[PDB]
């Protein structure tokens, strides 16, 4: 595509100045370019893709609601542009879905990296519920829920339970439990388990790797906080 | 929102 | 262009809809298709155009200014991509430079409008100016000065020192003198003396008139306290 | 940055 005459190595550091510049559409177009060069991705790298598409659709998701917002109350102009910013959204949904399935998670065989993508996968799908209407909304949540659910079936095999990236899927599928598929007791009892499984592992750790787990505990933490 | 993980950009 | 099949009044409904949404992107293509319209904007209608502009260019401007740093300390990619923003900067100056000359400054004969334009003029030639080199840089400089200059004639004339639209152009040229023209002395004599002759008036206002002009000199006060 | 006219969206 547009990046293919750019060395990758180039792409990965103009990614990187992208984010000092909080360019994230730029970062997330050198990084899809760095993909589609078809070698697998480092950890540093894997999470250059995931900031920048997060800050991207995390733009688009903050319009979407308040577009949402409005035409609920108003209830062609808003639903129009309504519909624009849910097809754009739609759109970087799709272009993530589509790296990670050619061919980012076929490739991905150390748990580090299968679960990094998985979770990914049902973040993207859940993004994508969060704006759909009705059966596509059954198979996207279903999507959503198979993706996870097989980030976590490895996860829970591979990885200890302060693994940051055990640790952010359990509280993403939460999530996803709570708000997309209306199992709030299931997202409570994820977030909890989670949550006491980590605490119990936390003397393994360096001071470093206690930082970084116990910041995403916290998370866990701050919902189970609204939902109790 | 409840808090789900990395950038909180939206 | 785009917005050509599109409604003058739904393109400024979406314009609104898209600054509460915080799309400015879409903000600036939605005014943009209503400038082209061919008919004069109002003073609301105005302020959209400006506001969207504004915020489009100063992501642009933050995220050069970051680069460039990033390359003066360096000192291809990062001068590549210094560029790549660079050009994208002054590809919108360029767009907003367009439609003041084609055909907003010429239709533009009350005071508050013509101002309102010429004002703009100065600011998208000064933050061309803020990225040139050399001498394109020294006409770039004077085209900013000439177009702040007749805005200044003009609102001396025309509308009282406490006018918005007036104090607001005089604090944009006087950190043109200050930051492109690097005349602090003239900066700082216009700052003064633009803040003295709004105090002296500012008796003749009703309570939302002398907050709208209070809320202007205290940027006036900021930049002197820097100043002096 | 010196205070200017507006959205201060630098
Ligand atoms: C593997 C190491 C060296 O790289 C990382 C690990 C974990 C995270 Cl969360 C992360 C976020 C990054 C960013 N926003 N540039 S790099 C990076
Ligand atoms: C019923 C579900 C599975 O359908 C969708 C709706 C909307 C979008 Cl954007 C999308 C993107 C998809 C992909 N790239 N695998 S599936 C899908
Ligand atoms: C003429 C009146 C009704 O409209 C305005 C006057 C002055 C300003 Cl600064 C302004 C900013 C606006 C915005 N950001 N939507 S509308 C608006
Ligand atoms: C030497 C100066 C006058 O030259 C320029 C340099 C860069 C740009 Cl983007 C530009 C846009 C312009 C316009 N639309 N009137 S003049 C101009
Ligand atoms: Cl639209
Ligand atoms: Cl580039």
């Amino acid at each position: 595509g547009a990046m293919g005459s750019m060395e990758r190595a180039s792409l990965i550091q103009k990614a990187k100045l992208a984010e000092q510049a909080e360019r994230y559409e730029d970062m997330a177009a050198f990084m899809k370019g760095a993909v589609e060069k078809g070698e697998e991705l480092s950890c540093e790298e894997r999470n250059l893709l995931s900031v920048a598409y997060k800050n991207v659709v995390g733009g688009q998701r903050a319009a979407w609601r308040v577009l949402s917002s409005i035409e609920q109350k108003s209830n062609p102009e808003v639903r129009e542009y309504r519909e624009k910013v849910e097809t754009e959204l739609q759109g970087v949904c799709d272009t993530v879905l589509g790296l990670l399935d050619s061919h980012l998670i076929k490739e991905a065989g150390d748990a580090e990296s299968r679960v990094f993508y998985l979770k990914m996968k049902g973040d993207y799908y859940r993004y994508l519920a969060e704006v759909a209407t009705g059966d596509d909304k059954k198979r996207i949540i279903d999507s959503a829920r198979s993706a996870y659910q097989e980030a976590m079936d490895i996860s829970k095999k591979e990885m200890p339970p302060t693994n940051p990236i055990r640790l952010g899927l359990a509280l993403n599928f939460s999530v996803f439990h709570y708000e997309i598929a209306n199992s709030p007791e299931e997202a409570i009892s994820l977030a909890k388990t989670t949550f006491d499984e980590a605490m119990a592992d936390l003397h393994t750790l360096s001071e470093d790797s206690y930082k970084d787990s116990t910041l995403i505990m916290q998370l866990l933490r701050d919902n189970l906080t609204l939902w109790t | 929102m409840f808090k789900t993980e990395g950038p909180d950009s939206d």
